[PDB]
RNA sequence: CGCAAGACGGACCAGAGCGAAAGCAUUUGCCAAGAAUGUUUUCAUUAAUCAAGAACGAAAGUCGGAGGUUCGAAGACGAUCAGAUACCGUCGUAGUUCCGACCAUAAACGAUGCCGACCGGCGAUGCGGCGGCGUUAUUCCCAUGACCCGCCGGGCAGCUUCCGGGAAACCAAAGUCUUUGGGUUCCGGGGGGAGUAUGGUUGCAAAGCUGAAACUUAAAGGAAUUGACGGAAGGGCACCACC
RNA sequence: ACGGGGAAUCAGGGUUCGAUUCCGGAGAGGGAGCCUGAGAAACGGCUACCACAUCCAAGGAAGGCAGCAGGCGCGCAAAUUACCCACUCCCGACCCGGGGAGGUAGUGACGAAAAAUAACAAUACAGGACUCUUUCGAGGCCCUGUAAUUGGAAUGAGUCCACUUUAAAUCCUUUAACGAGGAUCCAUUGGAGGGCAAGUCUGGUGCCAGCAGCCGCGGUAAUUCCAGCUCCAAUAGCGUAUAUUAAAGUUGCUGCAGUUAAAAAGCUCGUAGUUGGAUCUCUCUCGGCCGAAGCGUUUACUUUGAAAAAA
């Protein structure tokens, strides 16, 4: 069981502080691997260039085509592939253009049949994709 | 696969990686 | 899960019981896990009691018996049919079958 | 339960409710004070004392005859121990221990029971020393221990 | 070994209400036992209860009235201010119309109430309702 | 009405399963 | 019919005993321990659990020495098989044995830390103690042994129970837990990566202790239920089964 | 990782944040050394070196925006090279001068507060019911909705005067003029299988394109893609990513677990650590109905009092 003593404290907050390292997102949230490891550096979003259009096959249950594409992060160099959300928006995109990108929605995880892609483009360009989706603006020439 | 085995197999490499760095 | 309170032995109070070879297989089993029967049978059969008896130069000889001691496993005393399977519940019963 | 061992053993003495000198008792404080000095200069310990005088003179507890214990009945008289009893006789089995142990080197359980002994030793030992019955100095050692004896 | 012998005390006069026992053996007794037994009959939460003594510590042979709920100790003996009283009845005591929380204060032992009564904290023993 | 409880039951683990179960009473 | 060697102590042998665990079974002697019971003996809080540290620690394995019966990793053959680098068989090295020095790991298990209190019943059993009809032995008296009937104290367990608990299996503890606090140590935080890499430390080695991250993933998993299946057992039926 | 006051969240306990206008510290590209002075190791002072960099007639000279604006660069990420000492205060020799301190405007959907996008009548229409016979029907006697029906009333968004504002000004407030029937002066952002409120309506596509935080939808009748219609959610706002808090009793002090789901060290001993059985109910002096110097062994605890920057 655990110590219940008036002069326990010293015990049970060093007790606690060793074993919120065996919490996941503790550990994640306060070592630095994770952080240095992070493709974004701890932003929330970044800006790349296109290197590529793929195309990446979805899970094993489902059976699709997901347009991604490769973008080098400008902050630091860093490869990534970027998942373009909607359809006919890969058309939007063409070779070494400039990209913002976000996350996916799950800190890191891959979201749903794209196996390996924690990315989304949220601009090419410097518009946004969903206003070129609904023709609200067109491609700066 | 068993357990012990995979235990077996991870200190055939150990050793294989102790030949490797002498 | 835990199929047997007392783990299919008889291990109560103590930490190592020496093993012993079993009869048919010479497997080592625990002699206390192992199942034991002690078989006194007639040195003669049935069949063969009443020649032996009839060319017997004494009058009332009586054979001798033969007493053996086997020590199967629990492969071996199930193949044996020595013992069987048994319900859930009626796995707890311990007194011997009455033969 | 013990110390040292797994028992939880309940046997022990039961003392009755009265505390006063029984009426089959005829001796007077002063005749079991003497009869203690005559005991302890026999060369026997208060257990043994106590024992005694229990099985053959019907004091069925000195304390009340005389008002005080037999050990302090000594002191008092100045005949007691340097040592006392309890830590003498560990010191004592220790010692018995370690010297089987030099002839059967090869008993790891003798050497797991001397461990045991000393631990109690130095229990004993700590306790007689805040409460300075021995000198702050005293030290159990495994070479003067026979002396000790 | 045995530490706070209030806890026993308590422990057994809770298994004993559980069994429907009318009667209940505590052994070894002692003052802060007998003054926590007092506030939970000044409450006519245990009844009346008798001290047998033994010429080495006391036992205490108290009826039990089937009107105890729970009788607990609170292990550490926890300093309590006011302030921290409604914050320890709201923890321990199934209502605020029922239920006492045990403190010892330099005034006695006696319940939270009559702490508040007399303007005192105190370390508190335990709690019955 | 019966109408969610017939459909449901004619699929009990089908496409529109859920929704009928929710349907009924949520 | 003998002789020699080494190994091992059958049956008795048990849900019996002892030990901290590992473990412990021919006789006899010596040596030092030990629990429990008994105690109107003694001390008088001397205690519980414990970082650090220390003793012991199956088997296998590693160094030297002795031995070397059996069995036997490896290995050599012989079989079986589509193939068998296995299962089966004949040999057979290390080892298995003892001594000294290492190693410190096991499904080292009750997969259940230790100390303390309370909470049902019953019949057994081991040790000690207490009481008592009666039987039997020491040729006859008490004592004491062997039984018989109870009681008490610790112990290995068992059965039973709507104590209570629990996801249940089940557990008189795994109960006395939202009516949550007796004391204390160790330790877990979805599954993999992985007990891996790396650093440190220990070891002659084999390895032991400590021990991640990137990445990956929606489940892994526990208990129980219904089916289906089984080169599982037991029953039943049928000339599209047999006799 | 500047610290704190403090902020977000929070049943109780807590968790996270605090560069940021107030207080304290530190620094002025990095180091170091000084002058002056009451006060500086000052940098809108000097002296060097290190880095970077300006002018040169090549001999030399001159640098320090982490002040206010404004550039470059960096990035997901942040505004004017504006006006004024009128306020607040500061400095000076000074009632008088000066202050990018500070104030005022500009940009501003960081956020927070209030708050429009219609209201009311008649007309019939889908209309109900304590209106009534007898359910059948009359339905201006008690209220919604078809509205490309009708009707006048109201008003501010806007434009424009005059004040007022203020150091000129702007804004708000006030006054007048014009200003509303698709009142076209036209509300959006996400959704409609479940979680989770709202369609198994229609057309297209056909495991494709895509959707989908999760479970899943899509392979010719898709309640889930792409659209049209309709519907609901919040609303001048709403979606997305990341971080964080609650949810999380999934860090458990309150308050978790450890037979089999993850888990008790193989086993004891053992120091520190943590924990530890009963017991014990106010006196010498001074100015005759007072006043006290105290050592009663102290500590924890509890209660009170003092002191404790505002925001």
């Amino acid at each position: 069981g655990k110590c219940r003593g008036l002069r326990t404290a010293r015990k049970l907050r060093s007790h606690r502080r060793d074993q919120k390292w065996h919490d996941k997102q503790y550990k994640k949230a306060h070592l630095g691997t994770a952080l240095k490891a992070n493709p974004f550096g701890g932003a929330s979003h970044a800006k790349g260039i296109v290197l590529e259009k793929v195309g990446v096959e979805a899970k094993q249950p489902n059976s699709a085509i997901r347009k991604c594409v490769r973008v080098q992060l400008i902050k630091n160099g860093k490869k990534i592939t970027a998942f373009v959300p909607n359809d006919g928006c890969l058309n939007f995109i063409e070779e070494n253009d400039e990209v913002l990108v976000a996350g996916f929605g799950r800190k890191g995880h891959a979201v749903g049949d794209i196996p390996g892609v924690r990315f989304k483009v949220v601009k090419v360009a410097n518009v946004s994709l969903l206003a070129l989706y609904k023709g609200k603006k067109e491609r700066p020439r | 696969m068993r357990a012990k085995w995979r235990k077996k197999r991870m200190r055939r490499l150990k050793r294989k990686r102790r030949k490797m760095r002498q | 899960t835990k199929k047997r309170r007392n783990n299919g032995r008889a291990k109560k109070g103590r930490g190592h019981v020496q093993p012993i070879r079993c009869t048919n297989c010479a497997r080592c089993v625990p002699k206390d896990k192992a199942i034991k029967k002690f078989v006194i049978r007639n040195i003669v059969e049935a069949a063969a009691v009443r020649d032996i008896s009839e060319a017997s130069v004494f009058d009332a000889y009586v054979l001798p018996k033969l007493y053996v001691k086997l020590h199967y496993c629990v492969s071996c005393v199930i193949h044996s049919k020595v013992v069987r399977n048994r319900s859930r519940e009626a796995r707890k019963d311990r007194t011997p079958p009455p033969r | 339960g013990r110390m040292h061992a797994p028992g939880k053993g309940l046997s022990q003495s039961a003392l009755p409710y009265r505390r006063s000198v029984p009426t089959w008792l005829k001796l007077t404080s002063d005749d079991v004070k003497e009869q203690i000095y005559k005991l302890a200069k026999k060369g026997l310990t208060p257990s043994q004392i106590g024992v005694i005088l229990r099985d053959s003179h019907g004091v069925a507890q000195v304390r009340f005859v005389t008002g005080n214990k037999i050990l302090r009945i000594l002191k008092s008289k100045g005949l007691a121990p340097d040592l006392p009893e309890d830590l003498y006789h560990l010191i004592k089995k220790a010692v018995a221990v370690r010297k089987h142990l030099e002839r059967n080197r090869k008993d790891k359980d003798a050497k797991f029971r001397l461990i045991l002994i000393e631990s109690r030793i130095h229990r004993l030992a700590r306790y007689y020393k805040t409460k300075r019955v021995l000198p702050p100095n005293w030290k159990y050692e495994s070479s003067t221990a026979s002396a000790l004896v | 070994v045995r530490m706070n012998v209030l806890a026993d005390a308590l422990k057994s006069i809770n298994n004993a209400e559980k069994r429907g026992k009318r009667q209940v053996l505590i052994r070894p007794c002692s003052k802060v036992i007998v003054r926590f037994l007092t506030v939970m009959m000044k409450h006519g939460y245990i009844g009346e209860f008798e001290i047998i003594d033994d010429h080495r510590a006391g036992k205490i042979v108290v009826n039990l009235t089937g009107r105890l709920n729970k009788c607990g100790v609170i292990s550490p003996r926890f300093d309590v201010q006011l302030k921290d009283l409604e914050k320890w009845q709201n923890n321990l005591l199934p209502s605020r119309q029922f239920g006492f929380i045990v403190l010892t204060t330099s005034a006695g032992i006696m319940d939270h109430e009559e702490a508040r009564r007399k303007h005192t904290g105190g370390k508190i023993l335990g709690f019955f309702f | 009405f019966s109408e969610w409880i017939d459909d449901l039951e004619a699929d009990p683990k089908g496409k529109f399963a859920q929704n009928l179960l929710k349907k009924l009473t949520g």
